RNA sequence: GGGGACGGGUGAAACAGGAUGAUCCCGCCGAGACCGCCGGCCGCGCAGGCGCCUGCCAAGACCGCCUCUGUCAAUCAAGGGCGAAGGCCGGGGGCUAGAAGGCGAUCAGACACCACCGUAUUCCCGGCCGUAAACGGUGCCGCCCCGCGGCCGGCGCGCGCGUCCCGCCGGCCGCCCAGGGAAACCGGGAGGCUCCGGGCUCUGGGGGGAGUAUGGCCGCAAGGCUGAAACUUGAAGGCAUU
């Protein structure tokens, strides 16, 4: 309901007794009822397949990746999202991936990850165009819809509150030691407005 | 380029002409 | 490679105009278990429990099978139909098959 | 006593600088611009003159009884020529003494190179 | 026929409201999503979105993770390959 | 080597000189001397100079046969502080700048190939060839240019010499393998059937991976003057 | 008119053709219009090469001569008198003046 | 010159003046059809067929010898393609062409040669039409030109 | 890591960079463009255009041919596709160069050229645009066409024999005899044409007004395509000579 992305009910044999254990996976596209995943450090080099990270090859897409082994999940799990593994150094054991958001982080070649991108991407590009689509949109997540700007309340709801005219009236970056209730602008803003060029 | 510079001229007048018969159509 | 390409296509083709072609699997079945089948053609996208079964009825009829290609509509356009064709079965051949074993 | 002096000639201003053969430590370093007080006069060979007569002592002194000549022009997407003072710079050393080991090209060439500050009219001086 | 002249084809419902730019994104998304992409395994046309992220083929049966208004997102075709490749290297 | 016995700079006030040595292959091991701060709270002198890497020209190298290869260099880098001496691996070859000017001529087709090739010992390298033609002797016409299919017959030979020369081998068997030019010359005889060729040299090869501490690399490299073979 | 039936470019059987640059200029000129010169000269000025030479330690060492291209544009050349301009008749000769250095 | 093309190449096959069987021709009219025909069940187009008396046998024309054209032969025999010969290899042509396209919709080239192979269709399918060598019927569809082939 | 006062820039300068150690040297990494020298009277392509490596995929002209077909052809309103750059609209990415924008010199002014910084853009992907001094300022198919040279491909003849000699065919070119033109010049045509007729499409009819007005269509726009008149005027133009 909450998530915008497919997950998988897989089923694994049960080592331990005579089941066999159902896991809910993320699931990454091209996954297909019937498909066969295989899982460990011997697992093959599939799309769905979870093996070490240190095992995948450099350039794959993967997701779900582990921060810290044995975590059982922890980045890339949203539509469409897909950690790229840049480098394995052998002497650390330490493999270097980028996350969805450009930055990179080193994780213990340990770590397990799924090979593939994410499904349900390109979810986003879809105009929502209608409230309403809205509305259906976050009565699967939190109420967190419908927003009112904080210029629109009185001066007792909101630090921007309300004067004879609709304005902010102070700076709305605000500082990183801004104590609970003071925290409403935008916060630690290094750089503000539409300028272009941002790669530098 | 005067005949370039005499062609932008035209295009400046005719988009201004073409924006002031939108105000009076 | 396309050399031997072509002459696949001409032995289709002229199977499909002279010589006796099953299509499909209910008809492939029942004659490589009668050993009517001369050789086996069966496309890539055949299902992989059907590809496994045919395998085993062809060992035991000594059939040649083959992979043509990928896709049944890739046999289908070969043998000149609209419908998808995941076995062909060449019973008789109006050119000769000196690719029967590709 | 081997070394290799790195001389960049390119233009606007010159600069001799012998240094270790892995080029990690620079034994010594001077600029033909240091010398002149005016700014055109420092790509000059007669800058370049006193520049590299000023280096010679001070590479004498940590031994460097020998070096190699490496020089370099703006290079780049830049002139390719060496320049006024790189002349000069072989010619003060072999004044001062310092023996030549073998000269070569250090130029930073580029294959496939990017584009050069003019724009496609070029520079309408 | 021609009922509507332009792109209006799938955009009629949303009226005169919307605006022409996102009726003009929703053309083309809308248009793929309802469409029926072909089966991996079925080889017919009979594909359909179940849900965003869902695909199943309406012969075979299967249901195929896939993007949310295309069956194959190009990102993923491109993995798919990378991947085919790489394992093929690491062969 | 002035500061470590008297009075030099006041960076070379407290500073040393330590020899370098190349490979057993070189007629002439010493390169020269690294000028190096002392010892310091962690920068100690001997690991500061671990990997410096030096250019030698083969001139320089095997000395007494200069007029020949006088253009190819090889860098050096250490590997190893024992003795007080650096002791040095070949990490790269490169024919010099003014060398690789004068191969190029108006009329003439340029072949260059890029191989890397993983030896039979850790290192990998890739092996930058080039190779020209030339006028053959009756030439009615004042072009040295080939048709399609000698280039690709030429191109395909160049990666054939060398993977019958130096695909297989360990590193030092590399080292005099380009030093005596031995694999630039089977190329121009393997070409020489092909066509009418010049300039047929290996003109650089760079060290793309290092197998971790090749100090065992590094005795065959350097003290294994005995086991010359 | 046609000053020139080449039309100042050695284009033929091209249509487009590749971009040079002005060395001092930095001007953008077909690769055809360019004038090309190939200049092969010592990297050390010729004056001083004999005393660099002698006081190379190098046993045979020769002086390394550079090898480089020079290309520059019409205007850029004319001024920097790489090429001349020609009287009409003088035009139609295509052989280098004084007989590449 | 070519109808899609600017060459105005001119590499054309000459008859003999003297329409006769070879001097060392020791083979009769029917030997030559029945040969003929055998080629026709391999498939061999018939192109091709000519090719091979005048390669593997030594027949350099067959209306020189046989009397008829090797198109006639055939007819004769109802051993005849029933498309046209010419235009099976064109169609054949835009078969893989479009089959390449499909994979490549970036190939803007492909599409051009496309669009001129399909027009040379079209013309040719006009002439057999009026001919009546091929049905009033026929009409070129690309959809249908893969089966078509079978 | 090094070593120690400037560095950039220029026509001279100045601004921004330097003891928070710059410039400079050496290794190392990241990022994106871009295919250097070979590279052209080289070639390919329908033009626009096209140059790293290894593949992979369909092509294309040309030549050779005693292969097949038997007028299936030519040129083309409408109609369809393609179309440098800049621009646009959704997605990326972002080094460099860089319209705008900012600065620093100059000058009477400079707000322009030259320097410095820098956004859109350049690059990619899906669309749109539909224009260039898109030129070779020369439509296309057809024939005849005077010799002399080069170059590219295919083929043939001959001999010492070599990427030789001589052709042929298709191109890419230079010089020209005739001829032509108002000439410049074309001459593989701009020749064979006042002794004017091979075929077929497109456009032009003194200079402005004016590619404007208005109407239509097309475009998200920018604009494209079509397109006047009233009126004014005795010149506008080409190529050569001094």
């Amino acid at each position: 309901r909450g998530r915008g992305a497919p997950l998988a009910r897989v089923q694994f044999p049960n080592m331990r007794g005579e089941g066999r254990v159902n896991e809910l996976f993320i699931a990454p596209e091209g996954m297909y009822t019937g498909q066969e995943v295989f899982s460990g450090n011997k697992a093959t080099l599939h799309i769905g397949n979870i093996l070490p990270v240190g095992n995948i090859p450099e350039g794959t897409y993967v997701c779900n990746v582990e921060e810290k082994p044995m975590d059982r999940g922890c980045l890339a799990r949203a539509s469409g999202t897909y950690c790229l593994v840049v480098a394995h150094n052998m002497e650390t054991n330490k493999t270097r991936i980028r996350l969805p958001s450009g930055q990179k982080k080193l994780i213990s070649s340990k770590a397990r990850a799924m090979i593939g991108l994410v499904a349900g991407g390109g979810r986003t590009d879809k105009p929502l165009l209608k409230a309403g689509n809205a509305y259906h949109k976050y009565k699967a997540k939190r109420n967190c819809w419908p927003v009112v700007r904080g210029v629109a309340m009185n001066p007792v709801d909101h630090p921007h509150g309300g004067g004879n005219h609709q304005h902010i009236g102070v700076s709305s970056c605000v500082p990183r030691n801004a104590v609970p209730g003071q925290k409403v602008g935008l916060i630690a803003a290094r750089r503000t407005g539409c300028s272009g060029g941002k790669r530098r | 380029m005067r005949a370039k510079w005499a062609k932008k001229r035209m295009r400046k007048l005719k988009r201004k002409r073409r924006h002031m018969k939108a105000r009076s159509k | 490679t396309k050399k031997a390409q072509d002459s696949i296509s001409l032995t289709l083709t002229l199977v499909v105009k002279s010589g006796k072609y099953t299509l499909g699997t209910d008809q492939a079945i029942r004659n490589i278990r009668d050993g009517k089948a001369q050789l086996v053609f069966m496309a890539n996208n055949c299902p992989p429990l059907v590809k496994s079964q045919v395998d085993y009825l062809c060992h035991l009829s000594k059939t040649p099978v083959r992979v043509f290609a990928g896709s049944s509509r890739e046999l289908g356009i070969a043998v000149g139909r609209q419908f998808n064709v995941s076995i062909m079965t060449i019973l008789e051949a109006g050119d000769a098959d000196l690719t029967s074993i590709l | 006593a081997f070394a290799v002096c790195h001389i960049y000639a390119g233009k606007n201003d010159t600069f001799i600088h012998v240094t270790d053969l892995s080029g990690r430590e620079t034994i010594g370093r001077v600029s033909g611009g240091m010398k002149v007080k005016r700014h055109c006069d420092e790509p000059s060979a007669y800058a370049a003159m006193q520049a590299t007569q000023d280096l010679i002592e001070i590479i004498t002194d940590r031994g460097i009884t020998a070096v190699h000549i490496k020089i370099r022009a703006d290079g780049g997407t830049g002139k390719r020529v060496y320049g006024q003072g790189g002349s000069a710079a072989i010619r003060a050393l072999v004044r001062g003494g310092i023996k030549i080991g073998r000269i070569e090209d250090s130029t930073p060439i580029p294959t496939d190179r990017t584009r050069h500050k003019g724009g496609r009219r070029g520079r309408r001086l | 026929m021609a009922k509507r002249t332009k792109k209006v084809g799938l955009t009629g419902k949303y009226g005169t409201r919307y605006g022409r730019a996102a009726r003009k994104q929703l053309l083309k998304i809308e248009t793929s999503q309802k469409a029926k992409y072909t089966c991996p395994f079925c080889a017919k046309d009979k594909v359909r979105r179940t849900a965003c992220g869902i695909w199943t083929c309406r012969s075979c049966s299967k249901t195929m993770a896939g993007g949310a208004y295309s069956l194959h997102t190009e990102p993923a075709n491109a993995a798919r390959a990378t991947i085919r490749r790489l394992r093929l290297a690491r062969e | 080597k002035k500061i470590t016995q008297r009075k030099n700079p006041d960076p070379y006030l407290k500073k040393e000189w330590y020899p370098v040595i190349a490979p057993a292959h070189f007629k002439s091991r010493h390169i020269g001397q690294t000028p190096v701060t002392k010892t310091a709270g962690l920068r100690v002198a001997t690991d500061v100079i671990n990997h410096r890497v030096y250019e030698v020209n083969l001139g320089d190298l095997n000395p007494g046969a200069e007029d020949l290869n006088g253009n190819t260099k090889f860098y050096l880098q250490t590997q190893l502080v024992s003795d007080g001496k650096c002791l040095t691996n070949f990490h790269g070859m490169d024919i010099t700048r003014h060398k690789y000017g004068s191969l190029f001529r108006k009329g003439c087709d340029c072949i260059d190939v890029f191989m890397d090739i993983p030896t039979t010992d850790g290192y990998l390298l890739r092996v930058f060839v080039i190779a020209f033609t030339d006028r053959f002797r009756f030439q009615r016409r004042k072009n040295c240019h080939v048709k399609g299919r000698v280039i690709r017959m030429m191109r395909a030979g160049i990666y054939e010499t060398l993977h019958n020369e130096l695909g297989k081998v360990s590193i030092p068997v590399l080292v005099t393998k380009l030093s005596n030019f031995e694999v630039n010359a089977k190329l121009t005889e393997a070409l020489q059937k092909i066509t009418m060729c010049r300039d047929v040299m290996i003109r650089r090869v760079k060290v793309v991976k290092r197998p971790r501490n090749t100090m065992e690399l590094l005795s065959t490299m350097h003290d294994s003057n005995q086991v010359r073979n | 008119p046609v000053k020139r039936r080449n039309n100042g470019r050695s284009k033929y059987n091209c249509g487009h053709t590749n971009i040079v640059r002005c060395q001092n200029c930095h001007r953008c000129v077909p690769k055809d219009k360019v004038i090309k010169r190939f200049t092969i000269r010592n990297i050390v000025d010729n004056t001083i090469a004999d005393d660099v030479l002698n006081a190379c330690v190098i046993q045979g060492f020769a002086i390394p001569k550079l090898y480089n291209k020079v290309q520059y544009c019409v205007s850029c050349s004319i001024h920097n008198h790489i090429v001349r301009v020609r009287s009409r008749e003088d035009r139609k000769i295509r052989t280098p003046p004084k007989r590449n250095s | 010159g070519r109808m899609h093309s600017k060459g105005k190449g001119i590499s054309r096959s000459a008859i003999p003046y003297t329409r006769a069987p070879a001097p060392w021709n020791k083979y009769t009219p029917e030997d030559v059809c029945e040969q003929i025909c055998k080629l026709a069940k391999k498939g061999t187009p018939p192109s091709r067929i000519g090719l091979i008396l005048r390669d593997q046998f030594a027949i350099g024309q067959v209306k020189n010898v046989t009397g008829s054209k090797i198109v006639r032969i055939l007819k004769a025999k109802g051993l005849a393609p029933e498309i046209p010969e010419d235009l099976y290899c064109m169609i054949k042509k835009a078969v893989a062409i479009r089959k390449h396209l499909e994979r490549s919709r970036r190939d803007k080239d492909s599409k051009f040669r496309l669009i001129l192979v399909e027009s040379r269709i079209h013309r040719l399918a006009r002439y057999y039409r009026q001919a009546r060598r091929l049905p009033p019927t026929f009409r070129y569809k690309s959809d249908q030109a893969a089966a078509l082939l079978a």
